């Protein structure tokens, strides 16, 4: 599988979301949950994993729920010790442990800590083009500590990056009709992750980030990113 | 009692950035910013259900928001102007009761 | 339910007394009668603080209103208009905190 | 013998703007009332409280009455009585401690003596109210009794009843008048008038009105006299 | 011809202050302006009924008007910010009858 | 009177099936059915191009439509519900003039 | 003869996201008629005017007919014919040219045939029998009653789709139940062709434009002539 | 017996006002009727007079219609040369003519007039007049009108001293204004002293028209010697 570029009718279009994009926008504007070697805890349902990870920023949470695609996803981290990164949310974050401190919930995110490091202090660089309008107006580099990483590390990385250079998402709007992200894996493998949130008036975090439960990591060293974006009149 | 807003009184200046803080005790997932005229009533600006969320009330152009903690809910004028004078409340809320706080008097001249 | 509504949905006619109540459990002082419109929020019709007290909100004319008893409240539409149509929320009052009930929808043909 | 009112004595309705509902409640079919009772107990020097049950709906076990002074107070306090008087439960209050909610309600003097105050049969007390709409006596009418010393309060109280449910002396929104006062006159030559409207602006104090009670003013059924008189203005 | 809006698109900054205008030729009393909102159609801002009266519609906050003239009336955003980016549509009427202009898209940065 | 609507003042029970009929004199091709309604400019349902056709509004859903003639053009609601009670506007129209009707109130029980 | 529709050959209705009225409509009881008329007027170079008054309501009193070219308007100017198509009014233009501002007007394509020699004895009329398909196995058949020994394919599709319109709801008002359909003619002498029952995908339905294909002006022998229409479902 | 000035019961607040003060301040900002040395050339009713004034600023009207206090108060004026000074509607504004190159438009008001002869400065000289501002029992400040008018309308100087405090104090905005009350008092020196509201009555309509009557009486200060003073009222903290 190498799922298609998608044309016009495919993509959501930001005019017809009525809701508040700083919503989207929450999900990438400096916002992301990151741990470096961790045994996860105790599960809650099948097909997810809590660790006690706290927020490095604000006090927001003490224990968090990746849930994976489906539970041998789960059988597999389920006792490793491994890193985390990745988007978490709280509205209609649900889980049951007792056994106040906080809690968060995201999808996905998971790496297997022993290996997939640099071996002194080093990070890794990768590019992302840009496109507005079928034309290449603006291109730059991103970072991260991994070998086999996360699609949905680069994809956070890459979106802060445009929400403060290009304002890809505003409180309000944004710039933007269309955008989708698109990977080329170094075998012809092409995935994308449409941009704008679905239309009508409100946006589900959880449903968004859901996308990402694939936990699909990608090669850091040889990954291309595109970002294909357009802009409608006045 | 249990909602208290910062700053407390706060006059402002023709096209700077006011923020007013709200914050809470209950750990409510809702919480609310209305802005009282005088044969107005409080009417609604933004809302929102949890930290992360945000949702448009019944006027809400003018201010963005944000809620990044539970306890916490901030309103924010983009760009000061007159018209935005006003007393400004906030409220948490589990279902069918509310909880406000006590006012914050924005003067913008 | 610290806040009750009879009845939930009525039908009137054109020119017609109307009567609604709340009774409220807690021996509360303040009581208020809200209609929602949505574009509106709630605007406040008449609210009272003690048996016997009652006063005007913001949107008063047409109706008329009663607190017996700590326990009932009630609005009272004196010859119904079919601009009175709209859903009816009344509250009980703490201090800052308020607790409403359910709502009480009316048309009037 | 206070002296007959003039319009910047008087109170005009067109500069309340609260609303008459308020006024109203006070005098529609409203009215605390017990026979025979003797003080029960007390809270600040110049008042009384008994037990005594609200008659129509539930709302209250005990009454707190409020007369001028504390040898008022001293003078009733022991003293078998009779009750009536208008009644407020808006800023009301007595810690009597005994809680479990017992409700309780408010109101100014308006208490008298009980035995020999009584007219000896069936009968009852008339007593004759004289109206003056412009200057025109255009109705009368008179309200009756069963002490022979009833309180001004009492004949106040039916007077303001009737005149609500026969002139809209009172409505929820506003009145009929411009002002209004209610004169009585005693066969002594004695007069003394009360306000009948609110004072102007945006809100009514019912405590307070009514404290015009205070006195325990008593007056003779079978002889006093009493007038009321209510100008209008527009339509 | 019959409305001419003026210019017909324009960008704003945020703070700064637009004004839109509208012309007629079909010498009436009734002008009317409003903004369209995705969401719930053509919404009403302010009216006027002859030069000299501006009255508010349901969407008024944000925005005064004038009516300098028979033919002319115009509006004004008194501090664009970015919520009031749309097309604004101003029209002309005598009855049952509207007579609308070509649009105006603003985009206020 | 050259756009007429009809009836002018229905009430229905849920579940029934209930056409708003509409004849202009004009003789348009185009003509369109609004609703009425607290906290929403005019909302479009159904518009008509010409005889044969109709297109959806931004709403127009839980309700169907009928261009037989040059003239008419009929609202229809297949199962009423108490949502779809609300004041309806035909309207004709011929480059930018609209030429509505009077309004239809519409309760549904 | 041209093959056979395949699932992808096919418009599907799901595809389709306009009103399906204003299909149902073309189809709906609703058709132009006329026995023993000559041509009174010209518009274009390949197309006739008739004088036809409108039998439901009062609709038209002129209606134009567009033939695939001169030659073939040429062909019929003169003769003397019967007349039955499927009539749209959106974007029907004629120019009347003497004034007559004020006469009702209406549209087709096809629809004719000859009048002396097309007809039948005493208003004997021939039964043509179309058989339904739903999911590949027969599901009902029934017969259409036409009046002319030489009948065009328009007006026997018309007569086939107004049955089972009423019948099977062939369309609604919003969708269809079914999924994809064409009606397919088999000619006595080899010949195949189907037509496309459902709309092109979108939402717009443009009624003129589906008319065109009626052109061409075929016509089958009635007593003889085999109709199938193969319908799928959801 | 000059006039019982307001207690703060008996003058408007602009709380109680929910509509537009625009419509109010229309009226005052920079917006005056002025003509000066002519005479009335028809009339609508008994009791007003049809100038031909032209508009000389948009070019709104091409004749003013103003509507006196009598039959009587026209009779007066109906022939004489004069000036023409005051705030004019349109909206509900009436009156058949002669209407010429039904089109020209059409403006309205009410008072305004006085005799040309005599009533002016020989000098050259304009008189000055000076207005005193108090917000809240303070003189916050003071300043001054002119005019060419020795007996001059109170109406003229009430408009220059509106349009000032717009201006300055931003007596009316479009909402609101920032001032709860306010009254305009004249002194005459002959000692008589007459005030008016400055205010919008409570409701959310305001009419343009029914407001402008007040200026009907045609009162008529002494330029040289009349006082003015305005008094306004915040009712804020």
């Amino acid at each position: 599988e190498s799922q298609p570029d998608p044309m016009p009718d495919d993509l959501h279009k930001s005019s017809e979301f009525t809701g508040t994009m700083g919503n989207m926008k929450y999900l990438y504007d400096d916002h992301y949950v990151s741990a470096t070697k961790v045994k996860s805890v105790d599960k809650f349902l099948a097909h997810d994993l809590i660790y006690n990870i706290s927020d490095k920023k604000l006090k927001n949470y003490d224990k968090v729920k990746t849930e994976l695609l489906n539970e041998d996803l789960a059988k597999k981290y389920k006792d490793e010790v491994v890193d985390v990164y990745g988007s978490n949310y709280y509205v209609n974050c649900y889980f049951s442990s007792k056994d106040t401190g906080g809690k968060t919930c995201m999808y996905g995110g998971i790496t297997k800590h022993e290996g997939n490091h640099f071996d002194n202090g080093n990070l890794q660089n990768v590019l992302v083009r840009v496109y507005e309008n079928k034309r290449n107006t603006i291109s730059f580099e991103v970072q991260t500590d991994k070998k086999s990483v996360t699609a949905q590390e680069l994809d956070i990385k890459a979106r802060n990056f445009l929400i403060n250079k290009k304002n890809l998402y505003e409180f309000n709007s944004s710039p933007y009709e269309t955008g989708y992200i698109k990977f080329i894996e170094n075998n012809g493998n092409t995935f994308w992750y449409d941009m704008m949130p679905a239309p009508g008036d409100k946006f589900d975090q959880s449903k968004y980030l859901m996308m990402y439960n694939d936990n699909k990591t990608v090669d850091s060293k040889s990954v291309k990113i595109e970002v294909h974006l357009t802009t409608k009149n006045g | 009692a249990a909602v208290t807003q910062s700053p407390r009184n706060k006059v402002a200046v023709t096209g700077e950035k006011v923020t007013l803080s709200c914050q809470q005790t209950n750990n409510h997932n809702n919480m609310y910013w209305y802005r009282q005229d005088t044969g107005h009533g409080l009417r609604l600006i933004h809302y929102s259900y949890g930290a992360g969320s945000t949702e448009k009330g019944d006027i809400p152009d003018g201010y963005k928001a944000s809620r990044p903690s539970q306890e916490q809910f901030s309103l924010i004028l983009e760009s000061a102007t007159p018209s935005q004078t006003s007393v400004y409340f906030c409220a948490s809320g589990g279902g069918g009761t509310l909880y406000f706080g006590a006012g914050t008097r924005l003067s913008v001249l």
